[PDB]
This record gives C-alpha cells, structure tokens and sequence, in this order.
C-alpha cells in the first residue's frame, strides 16, 4: 500500500476530491538451496556415533 | 476513482495474482509475444512477472517416443536427489 | 523373566532439525491439522461428529469398595468418589475437550497445576500441534519438545516427560507410545474430497447454466467485424435484458443457446461423501448423505454395532490412560486416600435409547438389585443401603411398610 | 488374575488386531524391579520373525528394527517370548497366515 497522505481544505458544498489508496507489489523469486551427504552401510554402522 | 484494470489497482485484483500464476506455468521461454495474447500481455503486465519456463512443469516431465519402462510422465524435480 | 524389555522398537528420527522419518511428526506436520480443523466445511463437522460420538455424552466416576475409604478430608467425611467429583467438578468438558483433541491430533497432551496453597488446581490441558515426545531407543517418551509462535517467528522450549501426562487414542501397534493422528493417516482422501469439491463447483459455473450465443451474419455473407458485434451486444446484453423482453430481426441475425450440459455431480458428491466417511470410519448417514438397502433390518443393525463397537474401543482407550495418568497422580500427590484403589471412569453411550432400558427394566428388573436399576436407568442410587441391595422395587417396598 | 491383568479389554483387541493383521501376534512377560510380575507386554509383530524346528515348533524368534537410515537385528530364544497365532495353514501351523497377504490381490484389484 502507498504511504498515508493528508486530506485538503474544502469549501462548503462542494466536491470532495478522490485521494484514494493505491498499490505496487515486491517480487519474490525463490532459489533452491540443497546440501546433501552419502555414507556406506558399513560405515554407518561401525561408526561409534 | 479508480476501476479494476487502473495501474494503481492492479496488486488488488485476484485475477491479476491467479493469472500471473497461470502464466508462469503456462510459458516455456521469456518471449511473451510467442506464447500470451496483447490483451493478456497488458491487463497482467506480463513484462513484470519472472516469465522464464522454469515453472512450467513440462518442463521437467519426461516424455519420450516409444516408453518400455514407464518412465514418462517423471518429473525430474521429484527424484530422490533433487 | 526381565524388568526391562529385550524386543527393539523401530523408531528412530530427527534430533534438532526436521526429518522426513515418517515415525516422527514435525511441527509443520501438527500446524497441518491444526488448518484442517480450523479450516472448517464438511470435513471438520464430520471429524467434530465423531468427537461428539466418542465422548459428547459425559462420564462416571466409580471406586470399588468405595465405601470403606471413608475419611475426614478437612474436618467432615468423604470417600474417594466423593473427592474426585471435587477434584475433577466438569470432568465431562474435559472428556470431550481431551477426547476430541486425541481423535485430531496423535494424542492430548497437557500439565498438573497446584493452587498456590499447593492443593489441586486442575489438569490443564496444552495445545498439541506445539508439542512433540521425544523417545528413547526402548520406547518410552523421556521429554516434551515444544514450539509456539510470537510475532511473525517462534519461541521454542523443552519440557521433562514427568510433570506433563500424554494419552494416545490411536497407535501403529500396541507398544506405540506416541500415536498416530487419523487426519494424516488419510490426507490423502482428504484433499481427494476437497478436490473433487473444487472440480464440481467451477463445472456448475460453467456448465450448470444456459448461456446465449448471438450469430450474425448469412453463412457464406458478408462478413461482421467486431465493432459492427458491439452493437449486437448492446441490443442481447443479459445485463439489461428481462424475462419478457421480446426480439425483432432480420433473417441475418440467429439466437442460439449453449444449454446447460448435464452431469451428474450429485453422483460424485455420494461417492466424495462415501470415500470420506467410511475413510473416516463414520457411517455415511453422518455426511447428509442417503443409500439404498443399508436404511433398514440387519443391514442397519451391523453398521450401528460397527460403530458402537468402535466408540466403545476408544472410550475404554481414553478411560484407562486418563485414570492412570491424570487421576492416580492427582490421588497420589493431594489427596489423604490411597491411589491404588480401583477406580474406573466410564464414558456414557452416545446411541443408548432410555426407551430399550425402560422395556428391559420392565422384562427381567426381577433379577437386579435396585442400585444395578439405578445404575442402568442413569439415577442416583437410593439412599437407603438395604433398598439399594434389595432386588424389588422401592415402592413395592413402601406399599409393604405401610401394609405393616 | 483380574488383578495380574487390569486391562485385559484392551489387550485383547490390540492382540487379536494384530494376530489378524499378521500371522501371529507376539511379546514378552515382564517384571516389577522387585521381581513381582508387570504385564505381558507386546512387541511391534512386523519386526519379528519365528525360527522353528523339523517338527515345526518355534525354537527362536529372530528381530529387524529400524534405526537412523538403516536395521538393527538381533535373535532371541524361544523362552521367554510368548507368541498367538488366529489364521493356520495347518492345525500344526505355528507360524500362521496373514489375512492380508493371503487377499493381496483382491486389495491391490480394489487399490488400482
Ligand atoms: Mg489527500
Ligand atoms: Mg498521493
Ligand atoms: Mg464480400
């Protein structure tokens, strides 16, 4: 949403001015971060951890 | 005042999000011109929306000539090591 | 034999960060029913029937032997029934408020509190999508891992498996001590049903409704473009058209309709609401939807037992581990009485018809203790031990003493 | 005996559940830290498998457990497991048939 503004000074009966809210956007994009490890069936279970 | 399709109005839209996501899943390169409407380019500012075919999911499914192995129809993205 | 179990218990996982374990459950995993539940529609209302069903109709209180506890507790008389009811005043709310949350979530889950004075305050429940057991290599839960959000992220803290108490309804076998919630057990239906929901209304949008369709121009003519349509579409706008707005044209000009394409959602909704229910172990009647055959005699009989059948399995699973968990420690830690007194807690039958126990009373109340009709009829018993243990009727008693 | 066994309702469903799932339901006795007894206490009947002799009795009972990205597997003897089995090949049938592997292709017809 745009920032908030002030309201003018108006004459009695007369037309009230449109000052209405308007938009723009953020873009998100979204990289894939990965990370990744192997391990022997071997060495998963000698190990002492 | 402002109607649905004034610039300033544009991010309030539904339709403006859902069809913006429509077009990121429809295209298969950045060249709009080969792919969307004048109208569609405009009305969802097309330009401004990261429009590349990298969110296309036909993109990423196999889908070979012959087939022996049921392997068409596999989205890469979907393996055990992506 | 042994004091410690020699079988192993398959289920390892996680540590600090996320796994995909598939025994264990991460906090996403728990918000994820959380959303089902809160997101409302015809999937909530029949997980909250089922509830309902399981632990709407309230609970008793019984001892054994529950007279020889009689004990001066603050200078006058109770027994242990008579200090429970103190102790736990609106234990029906609870049941329902526990028995629900362990029908969504894998289990219920919550604190003992003291007054300040250090007396019983209350069993106060927590919130069990923040909660999950961590559990040891033989199988038992050894601590509590809680998340809660605060202000766009989360606080996170850890709690000892010894001042909270757990209760599991449904488990992947007998020595499952962390269970498994029956929203993700068939998320899978779910979102099949919520899918099937979407397809249907967006066709009745499209499809449920006629829509015109002005032609012009000869075939084989001259050809119209579009600002000589804008026109057309002035005169045929369904925005300003009424009911009996009437049309006069040249031979030019056709007016055709797309019909309204029939198919049968209705058909699909039943077999959405079928997949869902019997998914859910619910009688398909639950969904307001109707079938042939199954309305009346044995069939009608089998799927009502069915159901009792499994209400019963889950109460007797609630009622036990609420006793042994909640109540003896509360008897244990704040009360003068012993807590290896046999009490039970007994859920009330959502589906018993007062008319049958009526008839049956009638029939064969001959062969039953007073207290035995009382206690079938839902009443308190007389006040009076020698009528209550007597098998005729009170008042065929009275008219006897007033003969004598 | 009501008093050695307090919940037998539930044992009995969770057993009986299990003895039709699989071809046997399975466990130990268990102890008090004093010696008295505790409750005879089921084991997880996918992890374990019956080993059995010429004349078809079990003499061991042989179990694989998962761990982090893998098994452990260990065997204990017939002695002090205790062991039901509802569905037979046999009336000498002491390992027993799983209602669901015997209908596989029913579920997997109904599935597809
Ligand atoms: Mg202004
Ligand atoms: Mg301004
Ligand atoms: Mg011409």
């Amino acid at each position: 949403a745009s920032d908030e503004e002030f309201a003018r000074p108006t004459g009695q009966g007369a037309e009230i001015r449109d000052d209405g809210e308007t938009y723009t956007t953020v873009a998100w994009n979204a990289t894939k971060l990965t990370e990744g490890s192997r391990v022997t069936d071997e060495m998963r279970d000698q190990a002492m951890v | 005042m402002q109607l649905r399709r004034s610039p300033g109005m544009r991010p309030m839209d539904r339709d403006w999000h859902q069809e913006r996501a429509r077009a990121r899943e429809q295209a298969y390169s950045s060249d709009l011109t080969s792919q969307f409407s004048e109208s569609e380019i405009v009305k969802y500012e097309l330009d401004t929306a990261q429009i590349d075919g990298s969110d296309n999911p036909r993109t990423y499914i196999w889908n070979r000539t012959i087939d022996l192995f049921g392997m068409n129809g596999t989205d890469v993205r979907e393996l055990r090591n992506r | 034999a042994s004091s410690t179990p020699q079988t192993n218990v398959d289920s390892m996982g996680g540590g600090h960060s996320y796994q995909f374990n598939g025994q264990d459950l991460t906090f996403e995993d728990l918000r994820d029913i959380k959303d089902v539940r809160d997101s409302g529609g015809q999937v909530a209302q029949l997980m909250d029937y089922k509830a309902l069903l399981n632990f709407g109709e309230g609970c008793e209180i019984h001892v054994e032997g529950d007279d020889e506890t009689k004990q001066l507790v603050d200078g006058e008389p109770m027994t242990l029934s008579e200090w429970l009811e103190d102790a736990f005043p609106h234990l029906d709310l609870l049941v329902l408020d526990l028995g629900g949350d362990a029908l969504w979530y894998p289990y219920a889950v919550g604190e003992i509190q003291e007054t300040i004075t250090g007396e019983f305050k209350e069993a106060l429940p927590a919130e069990p999508w923040t909660l999950m057991p961590e559990s040891d290599a033989q199988g038992k839960v050894q601590a509590w891992h809680q998340r809660t959000k605060t202000h766009g992220g989360y606080q996170t803290q850890t709690l000892p498996a010894d001042d909270l108490w757990h209760i599991v309804i449904n488990k992947a076998s007998a020595r499952d001590e962390v269970g498994i919630s029956e929203v993700l057990r068939n998320k899978d239906e779910i979102q099949a049903f919520k899918q099937n929901e979407a397809a249907i209304n967006q066709a009745i949008e499209l499809h449920g409704f006629p829509q015109r369709h002005v032609k012009v121009g000869k075939e084989d003519g001259a050809p119209v473009r579009d600002n000589d349509l804008r026109r057309v579409r002035t005169i045929f706008d369904p925005r300003t058209t009424d009911a009996n707005t009437a049309y006069f044209t040249g031979q030019d000009v056709d007016v055709e309709t797309l019909e309204a394409h029939n198919f049968d959602y209705s058909a699909i909704h039943e077999m959405d609401m079928r997949n869902l229910t019997t998914a859910l172990g619910l009688p398909l009647e639950a969904g307001n939807v109707g079938a042939d055959g199954l309305g009346s005699g044995k069939p009608a009989e089998l799927r009502f037992a069915l159901l009792k059948l499994a209400i019963k399995a889950n109460q007797r699973s609630f009622s036990v581990q609420f006793v042994e968990r909640v109540m003896r420690p509360v008897v244990r830690d704040y009360s003068p009485f012993d807590h290896e007194a046999d009490i039970r807690l007994e859920i009330n039958d959502p589906l018993e018809d007062i008319g049958e126990v009526a008839d049956l009373i009638q029939q064969v109340g001959d062969y039953m203790t007073n207290e035995q009709v009382a206690e079938k009829l839902d009443l308190p018993a007389p006040e009076d031990d020698e009528v209550a243990d007597s098998y005729r009727s009170p008042a065929d008693m009275e008219k006897d003493e007033a003969g004598v």
